[PDB]
C-alpha cells in the first residue's frame, strides 16, 4: 500500500526555520520524482517545489526559491524540506506528494483535489 | 470530512469481519484447475492444423 | 540530352575510321 | 554497327555494275569503277568534272570537285589529289578514340551499379507494406524510370558498338529496324527519366504549399511520368522517318527531330529548377524563424530533382561539348545509385523497418 | 457447398460495401484537422470559443478556414485528473494551450507553467505540437500599469530581466508592459525549448480573447506544423 | 474528532495487514516448484485486420469466438469476422472519442462509449434492416472507461467520475451505483457466474463487487502506480491485473491477498491490456513498447512474446474456446495471433 506520512510543521515565529520531513512506503522511492505543495488556508493547492529521480534536478515556485530546499534520501526513502527564514504568508498545510508514474518526466497531477499519491499533510503556523 | 471518514472506517470494519484462507490453499487451486484443464488449452498445446480455424 | 550527343559522335568518329581506312586503302 | 560506309560503297558499286551492263557503243573513255564513282563513257575531248561524292560529304573541309581529261587511249590520272581537295584532314583524330572508349567505359560502370542498387531499392519498397505512400509510389517510379534509362543505354551499346559478332552486317532491314527501336527505347526512357525527376519535386512543392493536397494528383503524375513522354516520342518517330530516315537513329542531323526532343527536357529541366528555389525558400524560411542543416539539406535534394542538369542547360554551347558529356553522362550515370542510397538505404524509416525485420528472423 | 456459397458470396459482397464506405470516410477523415482546446476555467478559453462559434463531457465546434475544416474540441463534464484521457488527444494536430498572463487566488500562472511542463513532456505527447495563447493582454497593459502587481514578487527573477532584442512591441505601448509579456513569454520557451528535440514546436502568441485574428492565428499554426511535418517525412530537418 | 478516526482507521489497516501476513505463510513460487515449464511459447499471427483509420483503443471477443467487434478513435465500431477477414458491420459512432467496447453474450447488441460520458447500445439484428442506436445510458460525470454486459437487458459500466454503475437497457436507469474508489476507475471484469466484479482504479487498488446488491466486499492494495487493466481467473477464484508501475499481480479472493507479481528487470513501461488462457496457466499482457507478452501464471516466468505492432498494444483478447488471441494496436491493425 502506497502512503507517505509528513512530520514536523507547528507554530513558529516569522523569521525562524521549520524542517517538514516526508517517510514514505509502499512504493520504490529511487525511480519516482517527488514534490512538496501546500495549500494556505481558505485558498486552493499551489506547487511550491519538485526533486527528481537522484535529486539532481530542483526547482521551486518564485515566491519560495532562495528561502527554502529540498533533498531526498533513498536510503531513508525520506523527503525534506528546509524553510529558513519563514514569512507570514506561508501559514498552509503542507503536502508530500509524490509522481504517479515511475521513470516519467511529465508527471501530470500533483495539485488535485482528490490526488491519490499524496500524504495527509502539516500544519505549518507563523504568526506573533 | 466526517462522512468519507465514517464510510471509510465502516468499509474497513466490513474488510474486517470476513473468513479466512490458507494461501497454500488458494495456490493448491490454481494448480490443480491449471492441471486439470490443461489439455482443452489450445495456446497451451497447440492444436493440429486439421481442426485449426485459423489456417 | 548528353547520351545522344555522345551516341552521336562515337558514330560519326567510327563512320571516320571506316572511310579513313577505305580511303588508304584505295590509295 | 556503323558500317553503313561498307553499304554504301556496294550500293555505288552495283551503281556501276549496272548501268555499265549494256554495250551499245563503246566510247574512247569507256566506264570503269575507279575513284568511288559511277563514271560515264565519254568521247574524244571532253572534260568530266564531277564534285567529290556525296557519301564523305560529312568528311570533307572543303566544296571541291574532282576533274578528268578524256583521251583517246582513256583517262590518264586524276588532275587534282582527293586528299588535298576533299580529304580527311584529320591528323589528330587518331588518339580521340581512347577518349571515347574511356567514357563508354565509366558511364557503364555508372548505370551498372546504378542498376544493381535501383532494383533491389525497389524491392525494399515493394515488400514491405508499411512502406506504401504515395510518396514511396513516387520513389518507386522514379528508380523504375532510372532503371529504365540504365537498360536502354545499355541495350544501345550492345546494338552500336559491339564486337561478338563477325560485323558482317547485311542490308537486309530488318536489323535496321531492330536497331531503330532501339534508339526509340533509349529517347522514350530518358524523357521518361526527366519527367520524372519533374514530378518529385512537383509533388514535393504540392505537399508544401497546398495544404490539401488533390485525392486523384498520383494518376496525374503517373500521366506526366508515363504517358507525356510517349507523345514527344511519337512525334520524334514521325520527324525520323519523315524529315531524316538516313540509317539508324544514332545520329542528329536535321534540326527538327532534335529539337523534338530536346524541347521537353529543357522545360522540364526550368521547371524543376524553380520549384527547387521555391522549395529552399520555404526550407530557409522554417530554418530560420543554423545554416549548415539547409546546406546539408539542399545537397540531399540535388539528386533527387536533378538540378545539376540546370547546370548545362542554360550555358551555351562552345566548349567543344567535351566538357558536357564528362559532367553529365559520366557524373550522372551514378545519380541513379547516388538517389537509392540517399532515399533507400539511409532513409530512417526503412532502415528501421529493415533491423525489424531482421530481428524478427 | 451449395448452402455455403450463396451466404459467402453476400458476405464479399458487405464487405465490398463496407470497404467503399469506409474509404469515403477516409477521404473525409484526412481532410480535417482536430483540435484539443485545454486551458483553465479563468482565462478566455470560453469567450475564445464562443467567438469562434459566431452535462456533456466533451464539447465540439466545427470552423472552416479558407475552404480547410477545423475540428476543435473542449474538455466539459470531466474531473481535473488529466492524466488518462490526455493520451485521447496525441493525433491531434495541435493543443491549443490558452494561459491567463495574471498572476487573485494565487500562483495561477505557475499552475500554468506546471501544466505546459506536464504537457511538453509526456510520453504520448511529445509528437504533438502546442499553440500557446498569452490570453487577457489587456489585464497585463492596466495591471502593470496601476502601479504594483503580483509579477515581480512571484517571479524573483523579472528584476534582473531585459526585454529580448528580437521584441515587436505594439507601438505606443510602456516599456513596462512589453517587458512583462515578453517575460511570460521566455517563461514558457524557457521549457518549450529545453526538451522539443525538433519532434514538436511550441507557437506562443499575445492573444486578448477578443478579436478576430485568433483563428487565422490557428489556421496559420496548422499550416506550419502540416508542412514541417511533410519537411521531416523527407529527412529535410 | 477526525484525527482520533483517522488513529483508528490506521489500527484497522494494521489489523488487516497483521490477518494477510498470518494467511501468507507459503508463497506461490515455492509451492509450483515441483511442475515443469510450460517451455517457450511460439505464437503466430494468422490474421490482420485492417480497415481502421486512427488508433485502436477497445476490442471484444464474441461469444461465438468467431465475430470480433473494435473501437477506432475516428469513430469506427467494426464488427469482423476473424476467419474469413471480412467485416460484418461499420457503425459510424456520434462521439469519436470512444475508449471502450462490449458485445453482448446473445450477440444481438453491441456497446460502446468514451469522454461523451455516455454509454451507447445499438442493436444489431435491424429488424428493419440496419443498426440503430437501440439506447444512450446517460448519468456519468467522467468518461466511459470499460463497459460489460451482465445480459440483453443489463450492463455495468465504469467512469473517470470514480464510479461503476450497473444499468437497465429497457429502462435507461441507473440499477445500482458502486463507489468507494479515489481515483478514475479504468478497468472492470466480470466473473464468469456474473455474480461478482472486480475494477482496478487509479488510486493503485483493486476492488470486489458484489453486483445484486451493490457494496465493495474486498479491496486489493498491492500496486504502486495506477491500474489500467484486470481480469479475471478461468474458475472465478483469482483475477490478475496490470498498472504503469510495469508489473502484473495476482490476487486471490479467498486469502483476500496478492500471490505473485509478473515483472522483468528490461520492463519499464506500463501494461496496458491483460487477459488469462482458458486454463489460466498463460497470462497474456500487452504492453505500451510495442509489444505483448506472455507469461505462465504459476512460474512468474515469460513463456513467450508476441512482437508484431508498430505502436502500443492497446487491447488484448482471447476467444471463449480458447484458439485465438487477438491484439488491438495504435497503429490501427488488429492481428490475430495462435499457436504453431
Amino acid at each position: 500500500q502506497v502512503q507517505l506520512q509528513e512530520s514536523g510543521g507547528g507554530l513558529v515565529q516569522p523569521g525562524g526555520s521549520l524542517r517538514l520531513s516526508c517517510a514514505a512506503s509502499g512504493f520504490t522511492f529511487s525511480n519516482y520524482k517527488m514534490n512538496w505543495v501546500r495549500q494556505a488556508p481558505g485558498k486552493g493547492l499551489e506547487w511550491v517545489s519538485d526533486i527528481s529521480q537522484s535529486g539532481a534536478s530542483i526547482s521551486y515556485t518564485g515566491s519560495v526559491k532562495g528561502r527554502f530546499t529540498i533533498s531526498r534520501d533513498n536510503a531513508k526513502n525520506t523527503l525534506y524540506l528546509q524553510m529558513n527564514s519563514l514569512k507570514p504568508e506561508d501559514t498552509a498545510v503542507y503536502y508530500c506528494a509524490r509522481c504517479p508514474a515511475p521513470f516519467t518526466r511529465d508527471c501530470f497531477d500533483v495539485t488535485s483535489t482528490t490526488y491519490a499519491y499524496r500524504g495527509q499533510g502539516t500544519q505549518v503556523t507563523v504568526s506573533s | 470530512s466526517i462522512a468519507q471518514a465514517r464510510k471509510l472506517v465502516e468499509q474497513l470494519k466490513m474488510e474486517a469481519n470476513i473468513d479466512r484462507i490458507k494461501v497454500s490453499k488458494a495456490a493448491a487451486d490454481l494448480m490443480a484447475y491449471c492441471e486439470a484443464h490443461a489439455k482443452e488449452d489450445p495456446l497451451l498445446t497447440p492444436v493440429p492444423a486439421s481442426e485449426n480455424p485459423f489456417r | 540530352h548528353s547520351d545522344g550527343i555522345f551516341t552521336d559522335s562515337y558514330s560519326r568518329y567510327r563512320k571516320q575510321m571506316a572511310v579513313k581506312k577505305y580511303l588508304a586503302a584505295v590509295l | 554497327e556503323c558500317r553503313f560506309h561498307l553499304e554504301i560503297q556496294e550500293e555505288e558499286t552495283k551503281c556501276a555494275e549496272l548501268l555499265r551492263s549494256q554495250t551499245e557503243k563503246h566510247k574512247a573513255c569507256s566506264g570503269v569503277w575507279d575513284n568511288i564513282t559511277c563514271w560515264r563513257p565519254a568521247n574524244v575531248g571532253e572534260t568530266v568534272t564531277v564534285p567529290c561524292p556525296k557519301v564523305f560529304s560529312n568528311f570533307y573541309s572543303k566544296a571541291g570537285n574532282i576533274s578528268k581529261n578524256c583521251t583517246s587511249d582513256g583517262w590518264s590520272e586524276t588532275f587534282p589529289d582527293f586528299v588535298d581537295a576533299c580529304g580527311y584532314s584529320d591528323p589528330e583524330d587518331e588518339s580521340k578514340i581512347t577518349f571515347y572508349i574511356l567514357v563508354k567505359a565509366i558511364y557503364t560502370l555508372g548505370y551498372s551499379v546504378s542498376l544493381m542498387s535501383l532494383a533491389t531499392g525497389s524491392i525494399i519498397l515493394c515488400l514491405f507494406r508499411k512502406l506504401h505512400c504515395t510518396r514511396n509510389y513516387i520513389h518507386l517510379n522514379l528508380f523504375l524510370s532510372f532503371i529504365l534509362r540504365a537498360i536502354s543505354v545499355l541495350v544501345k551499346d550492345d546494338v552500336l558498338y559491339s564486337s561478338s559478332g563477325t560485323l558482317h552486317c547485311p542490308d537486309q532491314p530488318s536489323s535496321w529496324v531492330g536497331c531503330k527501336l532501339s534508339l526509340v527505347f533509349l529517347q522514350y526512357c530518358i524523357m521518361a527519366n526527366f519527367f520524372w525527376l519533374l514530378v518529385e519535386g512537383l509533388y514535393l512543392h504540392t505537399l508544401l504549399v497546398a495544404m490539401l493536397p488533390p485525392r486523384r494528383c498520383f494518376l496525374a503524375y503517373l500521366l506526366i511520368g508515363w504517358g507525356l513522354p510517349t507523345v514527344c516520342i511519337g512525334a520524334w518517330t514521325a520527324a525520323r522517318l519523315y524529315l531524316e530516315d538516313t540509317g539508324c537513329w544514332d545520329t542528329n542531323d536535321h534540326s527538327v527531330p532534335w529539337w523534338v526532343i530536346r524541347i521537353p527536357i529543357l522545360i522540364s529541366i526550368i521547371v524543376n529548377f524553380v520549384l527547387f528555389i521555391s522549395i529552399i525558400r520555404i526550407l530557409l524560411q522554417k530554418l530560420t524563424s543554423q545554416y549548415k542543416r539547409l546546406a546539408k539539406s539542399t545537397l540531399l535534394l540535388i539528386p533527387l530533382f536533378g538540378v545539376h542538369y540546370m547546370v548545362f542547360a542554360v550555358f551555351p554551347i562552345s566548349i567543344s561539348s567535351k566538357y558536357q558529356i564528362l559532367f553529365e553522362l559520366c557524373l550522372g550515370s551514378f545519380q541513379g545509385l547516388v538517389v537509392a542510397v540517399l532515399y533507400c538505404f539511409l532513409n530512417s524509416e526503412v532502415q528501421c523497418e529493415l533491423k525489424r525485420k531482421w530481428r524478427s528472423r | 457447398t451449395e448452402d455455403q456459397r450463396n451466404e459467402e458470396k453476400a458476405q464479399r459482397e458487405a464487405n465490398k460495401k463496407i470497404e467503399k464506405q469506409l474509404q469515403k470516410d477516409k477521404q473525409v477523415y484526412r481532410a480535417t484537422h482536430r483540435l484539443l482546446l485545454l486551458g483553465a476555467g479563468e482565462s478566455g478559453k470560453n469567450t475564445i470559443v464562443k467567438q469562434m462559434r459566431i452535462t456533456s463531457g466533451i464539447f465540439e465546434t466545427k470552423f472552416q478556414v479558407d475552404k480547410v475544416n477545423f475540428h476543435m474540441f473542449d474538455v466539459g463534464a470531466q474531473r481535473d485528473e488529466r492524466r488518462k484521457w490526455i493520451q485521447c488527444f496525441n493525433d491531434v494536430t495541435a493543443i491549443i494551450f490558452v494561459v491567463a498572463s495574471s498572476s487573485n487566488q494565487t500562483n495561477r500562472l505557475q499552475a500554468a507553467l506546471k501544466l505546459f511542463d506536464s504537457i511538453w513532456n509526456n510520453k504520448w505527447l511529445r509528437d504533438t505540437s502546442v499553440i500557446l495563447f498569452l490570453n487577457k493582454q489587456d489585464l497585463l497593459a492596466e495591471k502593470v500599469l496601476a502601479g504594483k502587481s503580483k509579477i515581480e514578487d512571484y517571479f524573483p527573477e523579472f528584476a534582473r530581466y531585459t526585454t529580448p532584442e528580437d521584441a515587436t512591441p505594439e507601438p505606443g505601448e510602456d516599456p513596462r508592459v512589453t517587458r512583462a509579456k515578453y517575460f511570460i513569454r521566455d517563461e514558457f520557451l524557457r521549457i518549450s525549448t529545453a526538451s522539443g528535440d525538433g519532434r514538436h514546436y511550441c507557437y506562443p502568441h499575445f492573444t486578448c480573447s477578443v478579436d478576430t485574428e485568433n483563428i487565422r492565428r490557428v489556421f496559420n499554426d496548422c499550416r506550419d506544423i502540416i508542412q514541417r511535418m511533410h519537411l521531416r517525412q523527407y529527412e529535410l530537418l | 474528532e477526525l484525527d482520533q478516526l483517522r488513529q483508528e482507521a490506521e489500527q484497522l489497516k494494521n489489523q488487516i495487514r497483521d490477518a494477510r501476513k498470518a494467511c501468507a505463510d507459503a508463497t506461490l513460487s515455492q509451492i509450483t516448484n515441483n511442475i515443469d515449464p510450460v517451455g517457450r511459447i511460439q505464437m503466430r499471427t494468422r490474421r490482420t485486420l485492417r480497415g481502421h483509420l486512427a488508433k485502436i483503443y477497445a476490442m471484444h471477443w464474441g461469444t461465438d469466438s468467431r465475430l470480433l467487434v473494435s473501437a477506432s478513435q475516428d469513430g469506427k465500431l467494426i464488427i469482423w469476422d476473424s476467419y474469413t477477414t471480412n467485416k460484418v458491420h461499420a457503425i459510424p459512432l456520434r462521439s469519436s472519442w470512444v475508449m471502450t467496447c462490449a458485445y453482448a453474450p446473445s450477440g444481438n447488441y453491441v456497446a460502446c462509449g468514451g469522454l461523451d460520458n455516455i454509454c451507447s447500445i445499438y442493436n444489431l439484428k435491424t429488424r428493419e434492416g440496419n443498426v440503430r442506436v437501440s439506447r444512450e445510458l446517460a448519468g456519468h460525470t467522467g468518461y466511459l472507461s470499460c463497459c460489460r454486459f451482465l445480459d440483453d437487458n443489463q450492463i455495468v459500466t465504469s467512469s473517470g467520475d470514480t464510479t461503476c454503475a450497473l444499468w437497465d437497457i429497457e429502462t435507461g436507469q441507473q440499477t445500482t451505483t458502486f463507489t468507494g474508489h479515489t481515483g478514475d476507475v479504468m478497468s472492470l471484469s466480470l466473473a464468469p457466474d456474473t455474480r461478482l466484479f472486480v475494477s482496478g482504479a487509479c488510486d493503485a487498488s483493486a476492488k470486489l463487487w458484489d453486483v445484486r446488491e451493490g457494496m465493495c466486499r474486498q479491496t486489493f492494495t498491492g500496486h504502486e502506480s495506477d491500474i489500467n487493466a484486470i481480469c479475471f481467473f478461468p474458475n472465478g477464484n483469482a483475477f490478475a491485473t496490470g498498472s504503469d508501475d510495469a508489473t502484473c499481480r495476482l490476487f486471490d479472493l479467498r486469502a483476500d491477498q496478492e500471490l505473485m507479481t509478473y515483472s522483468h528487470d528490461n520492463i519499464i513501461c506500463g501494461i496496458t491490456s491483460v487477459s488469462f488462457s482458458k486454463s489460466g496457466r498463460l497470462l497474456l499482457a500487452g504492453y505500451d513498447d510495442f509489444n505483448c507478452n506472455v507469461w505462465d501464471a504459476l512460474k512468474a516466468d515469460r513463456a513467450g512474446v508476441l512482437a508484431g505492432h508498430d505502436n502500443r498494444v492497446s487491447c488484448l483478447g482471447v476467444t471463449d474456446d480458447g484458439m485465438a488471441v487477438a491484439t488491438g494496436s495504435w497503429d490501427s491493425f488488429l492481428k490475430i495471433w495462435n499457436g504453431s
